[PDB]
C-alpha cells in the first residue's frame, strides 16, 4: 500500500510500451512525447550515403515525424535497459524490430532521455531519442 | 483528522500521490488511444 | 480516539512512502527531544549510537542520503503505550540506490503532541539491518 | 537518575537470565494493564493477540513452555521516552528446549513508577521471530 | 487420437517459443470463455483474478510486457482429463527482458473442439512463480 | 453451487488431513480413471511416470508410505473447468516422516460424480518436490 | 455439503478432529486443575 | 486450517507440562494418567541402599503415589526429548528439578513411555515411568 | 527396422505430429512465424 | 548390412528430430561406456567436460535444456569404422532458444548394439560450435 | 585515578548499578536465585 | 608507581565486571598489537587461533557472545615483566549462559600506554578452560 514513486526501469519500461504503442496506433500524435530542446533522430538517410542529422524542437520534429508516412507500423522490441542519469532523469536503451507500410521487419537501434517537467511530479518527456535501423549502417 | 508529525492533513497523500505520467499526455489518456484492438 | 493498530500502520505508511519520494522532509516527523538511529557502523564494528534533536535528525538522515529507497513492510504490530503514545515494531526488506534488498529490523515510539488532537510525532526510531548485527 | 542504556541492559540480562532459570517467574515483570505479545501463529497465522494483565501474562508463559531457554544476545539498543521510560530493542538468538536457534527481536518499553524511583515494569513488550514472517 | 503427453508436449513447445517471439499473437490460443491468470500479485498484494474473454487476455498480455520472455523448461507433465482434455504442468524458469531467471509453475487445462479434430483451446491457464509465495 | 474457490480449499485441506492422519483410505479420494504422480525418480533420472486405477493409486500411495507427514500450504488456487471441475493449484511444503520440509509444487483437477451434487473425485494428481527437477 | 470421494460430509471431520489428551484427563479438565493458583 | 494430528514431539511436551502441573498442583489425580500395564518407579531407596522396584499396575502406582505425599511440589523441566516408538506410541526423557515438600531441588531425570488408549484418538496413558533422582544414584 | 537404443519403430515419428494445432492458428503457421524473424 | 552412408543420415534425421522434439529423451540415444562431449557449462562455460553414461549424459542434456532447439543440417558424411561401426560427422546451423543460426560440427562414432540387426547406439558424441573457437 | 584504555574514572562503576531492581524483586536476589542452585 | 600486585587486582576485578555486565565494550581493554586467544572454535571447537587489535578482538568476543556470566574468581598472582609491564595469572569458575561452573586459567600480559601514568592496556590475553585439557 505504500505509493513509493516508480523506479528507473519501471519508468523506461513504461515509456517504451506508451511510445511503440502509440506509434503503432496514432502516430500523429507521437509530437506530444517531446519537448522544446528536445533532439530527435529516426533511423534518416540524406542523398549523399551518410545517415541523416538529427531535428532539435518542437515544429520540425513534428514535420519530421509527417514526412516519414508512419502508417500500420509494426513493432517488436527486443531489449529495454533504463537507468537514472543527471537531474532524475531516465536513460533508456532500445533494441529490436520495426517495420512500416508491412514491410520486412528490419533491425533497430535505439536510445532515449527522458527529463522530469519539474513542475508537475512524476511526469517526462523526451528529452533525446537517437534511432537507427542497423541495415542503413552496418 | 489523523496527522502524523507537523504535517497538514491530506499532505500526504497530496504529495504521494501523483501516477506515473510521460510527456504531454494526461495519466490514462495514453491506453485510450489504443483500444478497439483484438 | 482511533486504534493504535490503525495508527501505527497508518504513519509506516506514510513514513516509508516519504522515505522514499521526499527524503529531505523526513525530519519533520521527529521532535525536540527525539531519539534516531538508522544502522550505522564506528571503526570497532559496534552499531552507531543514536542521535538526539530534530536537527540533528535531519542531519543524519541528509548523511544516509536515502535515493529511490524501495522497502517492502513484512510485518508492522503497533500498540498502545504511556501517554496514549503507540509503540510500532516492523520488520521488512529496505533497499536505497535501487541495489538489493536488505532486512531490517525497526521500532518506532510516537507520542502525542497535546495539543493537536490525533498528532502524533516519532519520539524514538531505531533501526538495525540485519546482516550488519547478526 | 540512570540512563537510559543502563536500564535497558540491566533489564535484559535479567530478563534473559529468568526466562532461562525461572519462566513462570517471569509474570511478576509486568504490572496492570501491560501489553505482551509473544506468540507464533493462530488461525490467521500472521496477528497474535495481545494479552493484558499479569493473570493472562502468566497464563500466555506457561503456554510458550520455555524449557532451559538459551538466549543469544547479538544487539541491545535503548533510549529514553515517555514519562522519563525506557524503549529498548533487543535482537538475537532464541533456543527454546535445545532446539535450532531462530532469529528474533524483542521490544519493551520499561515504563517507570510513581511511588519508588528508580523502580520499572515493562509496560509493552512485543516479541516476533525472523522465519515466521520472512 | 494423440497421446495426451504428445499434445501437451507440443502445445508447451508451441506456447512457449510464440511468448518469446509475438507475445501479442498469445491471444489466439485462448478461445471464449477460458481462465486465465498469470498476474502472480495485484495491487492488494493478492494473486489477480481471473481474466475471461480473448479480449481481456490479450490485454493482460499486453500489459505483462514481455520482452524477449525466455523459459527455462525443466519439467513437462501431460496427463489425460475430463471431456478428452489434456493438463499440462510446466515447471522451469522465466526470465522476461534479460533480468534474472525465476521458477515459475504452470497449468494448462486444453480442451478439444467436436468440429474440428486434434485442436485444442487453453480453457485454463495458471501461473505462478516461486519467489512470490515462499 | 458454491464457488470453485471454496471447492479447490476445502478439498486442499481434507487432503492434506488424509495424507498423515489416515493415508491408508487415500485412495478413496481418486476414481476409476485417474492419473497420479507424487515426485519419484528412476535410474536414470527422469522423473516417476504418472500411475493409472484407484488400485494402482493406492499401492503407489502404500509404496511412497507417508508416515505423519506436515504440510504449510503457501498458496492455493482453485479455478472452474470442463463440466464445472476445478482444477487446483497448489505451492507449499511437505515433510515426511518428522524430517526436513521440501518445496513442492501440485496440480489438482477434480471432477464431479454425476450422481449427487457437490461431489468430487481427484481425476488428476500431479505433484513435484522442487529439488528433484530443478 | 460439499464432499470428495467416497467420504460422507462430515466423515473427515469427525476422524480428525479428535484433540490431545493423556490418561483419561478429557481435554481440557488439567487446565483448570493446573492454573489453580491466583 | 490442516489439523494435522499432533507430532510426537509436541505431543510428548504436552505430557510433561500436563504432568508436571498436576503433580504440582493436585498430585492424588496423578493416577489417572496410567493404566493397567504401567509401570512406575520414581526414586526410591528402599531399606538396603538399593534404589527401589517398580509398581505394575494402577491400584498399587496410587497407593506409592499418596506413599511420598508430593505436596507442594516445585518442579522446574530443563530438557524434554520425544520420538515416535511402535504402536504410534511416544517415547519421551526428561530431565530437570524436583523439589517436594518444599526441600531443596533434587537433580532428576525420567523416562516416560506413553501409548495409544485405542478407541479415542489423539488419547494417550503413560505406560511406562522411570524416575530417579541423581544423588540417590550418582 | 533400423532404430536405436531402446527405441522400436513407430515412436518418435508419432511423437513428431504435425498435425497437431493449437488455437486458431494454421498447421505451422506459427514455425514459420518463429522462424526466419 | 545397411549402407553406412544410408544409416548417418537415418541417425542423423532422426537425432536431431528427436533434439527438436523431445530433449528429454535424448539420452536414449545412449548406453553405458558412451562419452558425450558438448559446448560445456561451468563458472565460465570454458571448461567442456566430457560425461559418461545415461545418467551423466542425460543430466548435462538437461542442464544445455534445448527448448525449441531449431537445427538446419548443410552437411553430413557418413563413413565404416572398426566392429561394423558408423562415423557421422555433420555440419549445420544450431538456433537454441530461439537465438541465431550458429555454425556447429557434431562427430558421432555409433557403434552396433550386438543383439539386434540394424540398431545402433551413440557411442561418442563431440559437439563443438563455430563462435567459440574461431 | 589509575583506569584502563580509554575509560575515565567510573563510568564503569556507575555502569555497574548495584541498586537497580525492577519489578518486585528485593534487589539482588534474582542473582543469587540463578548463580547458586 | 602503583604496585604490581595492586594493578593486577584493579584490573581482574574491573575486567570481569565488564565481562560480566557489559561484554559489548570487552574490547576497549585492548588497543593495537594486542594478542587474544580465548578458546573459540573453527570448524570443531580445537583450532584456536589468536586475532589481532580491537577490531578482530571485538568482533572474536561478540562471536563468544559471554551472555549473564558469573566469573567467582579463586586466585589471581600479579608481577612485573619487562618495561614496568605486569602479567597477571587467574585461576577461576567461568559459567556461561547459566550452564555449569567450569574451572579456567587467563594470563594477562598488561602494557602502560606511556602518555596517562598509571593506565594500562591488555597487551597479550591467554584464555584457557581447564575442560579443554585433561
Amino acid at each position: 500500500m505504500v505509493m513509493e514513486k516508480p523506479s528507473p526501469l519501471l519508468v523506461g519500461r513504461e515509456f517504451v510500451r506508451q511510445y511503440y504503442t502509440l506509434l503503432n496506433q496514432a502516430p500523429d500524435m507521437l509530437h506530444r512525447f517531446y519537448g522544446k530542446n528536445s533532439s530527435y533522430v529516426h533511423g534518416g538517410l540524406d542523398s549523399n550515403g551518410k545517415p541523416a542529422d538529427a531535428v532539435y524542437g518542437q515544429k520540425e520534429i513534428h514535420r519530421k515525424v509527417m514526412s516519414q508516412n508512419f502508417t500500420n507500423c509494426h513493432t517488436k522490441i527486443r531489449h529495454v535497459d533504463a537507468h537514472a542519469t543527471l537531474n532524475d532523469g531516465v536513460v533508456v536503451q532500445v533494441m529490436g524490430l520495426l517495420s512500416n507500410n508491412n514491410q520486412a521487419l528490419r533491425r533497430f537501434m535505439q536510445t532515449f532521455v527522458l527529463a522530469p517537467e519539474g513542475s508537475v511530479a512524476n511526469k517526462f518527456y523526451v528529452h533525446n531519442d537517437i534511432f537507427r535501423y542497423q541495415d542503413e549502417v552496418f | 483528522p489523523i496527522t502524523f508529525g507537523d504535517f497538514n492533513d491530506g499532505e500526504i497523500e497530496s504529495l504521494s500521490s501523483e501516477l506515473l505520467t510521460f510527456g504531454d499526455f494526461l495519466p490514462g489518456e495514453v491506453d485510450d488511444l489504443t483500444d478497439s484492438d483484438w
